[PDB]
């Protein structure tokens, strides 16, 4: 049959969409990327005739970029998560060109050929590419010294092929020069299509990723720098970090989350808990890896590229939470509150109705109009017949993909709590956590 | 116990078929890519078939291109093996193995886990030096050479014991990290377009076949033709 | 009378800016921009021509341009907000342009004329759009069907003549390339401004939106979506996904903060007190909407344009934590504390100053340079003769909107709280949920 | 140390690296921008030949650009921060240009020449700058004024020569529609390099800055604003509203935090501890400025851009959590938890590892591969020796800075903590805030 | 109680002035935008002027631009209207109401709460069925007719039920919601460039006029012409 | 408390050598740029050298560029300057300053801190008011003009009291502050090219030479020529 599916949890005022198909980088792989440089003396034939004035216009253009380019070298719960630094590989490799011959030995690969494997001084193979040879365009058809110094140009359509050619770099000089040497997402002026599949495909890795890589190309842009590097000899130098997606199609899901309260006709006296598991949960070699913040993750179809060192990494029992968050094994996470406050979260294939107080809360649709009220509570709604979900004053329009939504039946856990003894302020605790904050009370509770 | 155990071997006439089945145990299933790889009746170890974890990526050899066809069952924790129209070629013992990839600048399986085997009779590449021997206590070394695809363009490499009548253990994985059970007297490397094994005091158990395996960005991850490390006295 | 103004109330070291004017966006309009696609087979004649080399280049550079998007296409307080989509809207059009005789319908509704309106399968009526005729230009104009292919081509305004015509899709199809599929802002090159005023005035909408929106053009460019959508037949179709303001030229107002702390001298002991309900609020049917993250709100004049979905929708009477934050009917939300820190919070008309310990608070003007030094507490300064506030090591420029703005003299309230019993650490709570923390460490005074 | 130094605390799982050197952003200079424009009717001698068919594109695309200006104009620890409005000065510049004869004062004072200081009606001295002269242009050499207004044209270098000088004027007006008049950076567009370095050299700043900015004039870029602002007579104006680095070369150091807990055995019973403190610090005057969300923050190589508006300032004995976290004088800031989670902080001369349960955490190296396996608790690792760490499944590449690592050996404070009266929950509060409720709790813990 | 109430009405000559008041009460004037519609005596119900809440947006119906003026003193609770240069095509009763709108892939208002109308007298299009009639207990339908502009352009349908002597009611908004005091018997479709509206099960207390009601891309807010549903003995 | 102190100043014959050193005490000198100005004996106020926090940004007069040399021991909270190559011309009393900037629309340092001067006897613009009168209770002004450059290329302006015997003390800084300790009776501006010092009501105390500084392009960092006013009766 077809693809991917959803269950609500009514316990806990939450959703799990499974069905989705991973895609973690985990490792990055570097490689270099070389543009060929001309670098000319300006006292090419001081003239003044119409389109020589145009060329010499666009010398400046590109002499100018060279310099530009000089220049620009000299020397809930993700707050849980540990910071990396992101391009150290990338910039590792980049210092590592700095040493002594380490650039002529590329500049060396590569004069017979545009692409190459090479080995640096410290091992790392590391792929090269040059993808524009403006010395040879250069010193080979713009100074034509039989015809006569570039002082008196013929035609226009030499002047055209050159500003065609020399807009590359200049496109280039310019993403560098507004973004400090480094960019994400990597544009097509860095890499084209024809150079990124071209660079895909020489890669050390399988082919379940150069087919993953290859189709979501788009995705691989995103997920990759470009640091410009060195500029020495005739080279323009910048590596470019792809990532290497090192676990793929495992299963993936996606949780959803919004508060869960008493609803007590009282304006106070109200108690709140929410689940603060909010996210993506890959299966890693048994483990999981949860990426707390689930947006930083972009999805294509089921395929769900997320960035592992914006992971935790829990146990398999994690799943747990979903099924019976009270279970022996696992701890699950929680925050409560006394701020009954309506919302709706919207699911992978439905939607959450969080709906306190005096808020008005419907479901409509396109055509039949309204067709539900919600009462007071944490309600599910399928996007099967609706279309949107209205709470207080915001229109929420609900995702319109395909799949199953299966409504489990359950007690809704706040009920189970003696509001008189249940900690109101607690911003990420456990369900354990709280457990104690009671047993606790009770024991403060020395009467006579 | 993290387990493999194939079934569905026995003789085949040729223009037959045959399904072979690794049930796995002890691990959950669905999170690894399963491969079969097989042993001919003598020496090397030739990868058949790899199929991703959740069965949308999967590849095989130029040996049974069309021929075969690789399948998976994570409810019944299973891996299949589908072989129709079998040749006198195909004869080997199949083995069942998990993959894992661990990436420094490049990702290249290796398989951690195998069953022992099934085997299936059908009737009516990388180098390395092909006999190494050495006496108790001695230091020997084996030499695996790639080319300018596999290990020269980037990829890594694993080393595989093999006693006598055994499955393939895994003893070296990125070209120098030793498993649990691995003693500190083994040591490997990398370099350019070939690696090296090193077993510091030779042991009677160490007395067995030793392939390196790596991964070929055609071929599709290749194994060395074996080295017979022999112990004297 | 006038337009804007400001009054700062020193007991709750606040400050609320009035006089501005919602433009909320309560819904989401979806509208399909079409290009028209030449699908030629690869072999305009290679010839070993001055010019033909050119357009070859041009050429190829669409070509790509088309098969890049083919494969593009592949089968305090905002904690408290809840989530939803901004795009299943747009998507759920984009979806149904997949449906089989979708697209021919718009294709043929749009030959004879540039804009129309077509119904989608499911009634939905929706806007439509031609905006480059680059297919008319390679079929009728460059490559006809009459004489005489092209080996080697004519004038060179032709070559010019076309990568002008043809730059409109490279820039549109990297945008998309970099950002996978979808853009926001909708730049220039999604719509141009005359379409998007051609655009606005044939919605669905009334004539007080089609003024706002024309006249504030550049804010509607950045609360749009656009959605690469389809490619088939010979058409590209993607969705502008424009915003409706469904509630215009109701008042704003912006409430500022900065924590309040007791003036001691010792460098521990002291007590602070933040009020935490910061940020816009624009009233729409007899209810508040209160927007946390000033993220989620742009001005222009008094106009506040903001987002319903990053909204809580709250009582009237919220307005009652700025006039008495002690009233019974509503429970203003604030955060205790101990971490007496200088701070400035610069406002619409002037600045508040929250000055503590041995810190050093001036305000300063352009001309007679310091004319105030700020003593320990929070303190306000108009902006009439102030250009400057520096606190500590920061220097503020404020704000030279002119304006009324008035000092509302009160005792600060966390003189009333005794601090050997204030909660010091509460990281969201209300007024009543400390009151509530205070009467029960009281209680616990009982002795024996 | 010589040049970049770190220090692990393996007491409070923390590290410090210094050796870096301020260069904050304290102030604003503004200066004006414009570009003279042509401002003519629609009567390029409006007939249908070859190349006027082209120059009357180009006139159309910029008569656009122009009107589309002029429709522009019309009728943890980051959250103690406090907040100011950015481009007051910038702003409160423009709107002083709308006043009188400020225009015309300008245009005067620029006729002569590009650049020139002029003070504006209210003193304050303004660098300002012609960069594009479109007027002239136009009006002489596109309207040739003796034979005649250009009727039907020779050459086509001048469509191109044109369509060049009118680009700039484009991507301009393409730049702030999209970006609603306000853009920053500050791109090669609205000031080129060798314009921007003009202006530096003209500024009213000392060498010690003109250096500073010259060297890194990326970084300058992205600390600038630009703010399109007025478009009256044949002036086009624009507002670059560019840094002020007011302390420069003072020390800085980058405090490092990780969470640091106790190992026991069992599932749950583990108590955890953490430095908030973390961030940048520079000392700018006797007093330390705090840079709390470290990424506000720009390095290069021992250079820290920071913005001193997303700063604390800080009395100097901050430094001391670093040393002694229990002094008496400051007082250290921390959070708790239960929640023992393993990660890495990676740092500039190594890797922090907080590695805690039955989590695997391991230290390769890129030729010997993995050298360390880690115990439970909290370590450090130098990035002498080692290239990668993995923590769990995240891999993290440490950063290859050269420098000096010494690990302050120390027992781990949580260990000193009875942890059946240790406050779990607690999510930004002091050493001393948490020794209170200790040693109450410890109290209550009495007899009869 | 929300309430509506006009003043001012009465004779006047051609030519002449005068000046309706609305004064509203039970919910907070600033935050709604108000209009002005008038009815003939007899005849069906057109749109006049509209102002946006505070008074940044105002519009007026072709016949009185430049004749009439619009206006508001929120501090008031107020609504003013000033007709000049009356001519007697102007004779009608002049309602006020607050206009609402909700924002759903189009933004088309509708009036939620009507005052009950000033008379004023002088002297000295979308198309729907002109009546139904029905038994008590049948089901009648009444269809309303746009063009290619308003219901076709996407803005929405409502519907008003006039009894005899008073003003319009809202019966139905948004093209097929019921506001509160309205029974499960009337209900709305919208295709293309019509509506319908429903009476299921007629009652006694059903006769009245019912008006459809749209927005225009040119005329900005258009009624129907009404229909007449008279229930039969 | 804060504190400069020369010292190392003396007696040397022309071509000689000397090595001033000033040691700073009572504030963290690693916060403050260092800098030099010398005072011949009866003769003006000049500039002499800046060094940087960090002596990473060092700057010289021209007067002295290639004899002088300035260095800073921040460990020892010293600031070091290398005379070589004496003049007669160099003849002055060397003070060691602290600067400061404060960034408004301008960054123009501003000496807050003085030495007490070291004497350096070697043997073998911005101009204002020249001298200045008036008794005890009256106002007087003094004026400050500098040029393109420096003033009006809108830096700012300081002022500095030079009491007989002492060194300067910082009087204004930035047009019109006034440090901690010196009365309201001082006050100054800054228009255009030219600034102002004014004060109001004399006191036998306020005999003092008043000069006025600021930065200029070129000549990287300015004072004025000095003024002289003197309080009678």
């Amino acid at each position: 049959g077809q693809n991917i599916t959803e269950e609500f949890y009514q316990s806990t005022c939450s959703a799990v969409s499974k069905g989705y198909l991973s895609a973690l980088r985990t490792g990055w792989y570097t490689s270099v990327i070389t543009i060929e440089l001309s670098n000319i003396k300006e006292n090419k034939c001081n003239g003044t005739d119409a389109k020589v004035k145009l060329i010499k216009q666009e010398l400046d253009k590109y002499k100018n970029a060279v310099t530009e380019l000089q220049l620009l070298m000299q020397s809930f719960l993700g707050f849980l998560l540990g910071v990396g630094s992101a391009i150290a590989s990338g910039v590792a490799v980049c210092k590592v060109l700095h040493l002594e011959g380490e650039v002529n030995k590329i500049k060396s690969a590569l004069l017979s050929t545009n692409k190459a494997v090479v080995s640096l001084s410290n091992g790392v193979s590391v792929l090269t590419f040059k993808v524009l040879d403006l010395k040879n365009y250069i010193d080979k058809q713009l100074l034509p010294i039989l015809n006569k110094q570039s002082c008196s140009i013929s035609n226009i359509e030499t002047v055209i092929e050159f500003q065609q050619k020399n807009n590359r770099l200049l496109e280039i000089t310019r993403e560098f020069s507004v973004n400090a040497g480094v960019t994400t997402p990597v544009s097509t002026y860095m890499l084209t299509n024809s150079e990124l599949l071209s660079l895909i495909n020489d890669m050390p890795i399988t082919n379940d990723q150069k087919k993953l890589m290859s189709n979501n190309v788009q995705i691989v842009r995103q997920q990759s720098y470009s640091i410009m590097c060195i500029i020495k000899e005739e080279v323009l130098a910048y590596v470019v970090q792809l990532p290497l997606y090192g676990v793929i199609d495992t299963p993936c899901w996606k949780l959803h989350t919004s508060p869960l309260c008493t609803t007590n006709t009282k304006e106070g006296s109200n108690i709140c808990l929410t689940r603060t598991d909010r996210g993506w949960y890959c299966d890693n070699a048994g483990s999981v890896s949860f990426f707390p913040q689930a947006e930083t993750c972009k999805v294509q179809s089921n395929r769900v590229f997320c960035d592992t060192m914006n992971s935790l990494t829990l146990p398999s029992e994690v799943n747990l939470c979903n099924v019976d968050i009270f279970n022996p094994k696992y701890d699950c996470k929680i925050m409560t509150s006394k701020t009954d406050v309506s919302s709706s979260v919207i699911t992978s294939l439905g939607a959450i109705v969080s709906c306190y107080g005096k808020t008005k809360c419907t479901a409509s649709n396109k055509n039949r109009g309204i067709i539900k009220t919600f009462s007071n509570g944490c309600d599910y709604v399928s996007n099967k017949g609706v279309d949107t979900v209205s709470v207080g004053n915001t229109l929420y329009y609900v995702n319109k993909q395909e799949g199953k939504s299966l409504y489990v039946k359950g007690e809704p856990i706040i009920n189970f709590y003696d509001p008189l003894v249940f900690p109101s302020d607690e911003f990420d605790a456990s369900i354990s956590q709280v457990n104690e904050k009671i047993n606790q009370s009770l024991a403060f509770i020395r009467k006579s | 116990e993290v387990q493999l155990v194939e079934s569905g071997g026995g003789l085949v006439k040729p223009g037959g078929s045959l399904r072979l089945s690794c049930a796995a145990s002890g691990f959950t299933f669905s999170s690894y890519s399963m491969n079969w790889v097989r042993q001919a009746p003598g020496k090397g170890l030739e990868w058949v078939s790899s199929i991703s974890s959740s069965s949308s990526y999967i590849y095989y050899a130029d040996s049974v291109k069309g021929r075969f066809t690789i399948s998976r069952d994570n409810a019944k924790n299973s891996l299949y093996l589908q072989m129709n129209s079998l040749r006198a070629e195909d004869t080997a013992v199949y083995y069942c193995a998990r993959a894992r990839a661990t990436g420094y600048n490049s990702i290249t399986p290796y398989f951690d886990i195998w069953g022992q085997g099934t085997l299936v009779t059908v009737s009516s590449v990388v180098t390395q030096t092909p006999s190494v021997s050495g006496a108790p206590g001695q230091r020997v070394t084996i030499s695996c050479t790639g080319s300018s695809s596999n290990i020269g363009a980037g990829y890594d490499v694993h080393w595989y014991q093999q006693l006598p009548g055994t499955a393939p253990k895994l003893l070296i994985y990125d070209n120098n990290n030793r498993p649990s059970g691995v003693p500190d007297r083994f040591s490997a490397s990398k370099s350019g377009t070939s690696a090296s094994l090193a077993i510091t005091g030779l042991q009677a158990e160490d007395e067995a076949d030793y392939y390196c395996q790596s991964y070929d960005r055609s071929l599709s991850g290749v194994f060395g033709t074996g080295t017979k490390v022999t112990v004297l006295g």
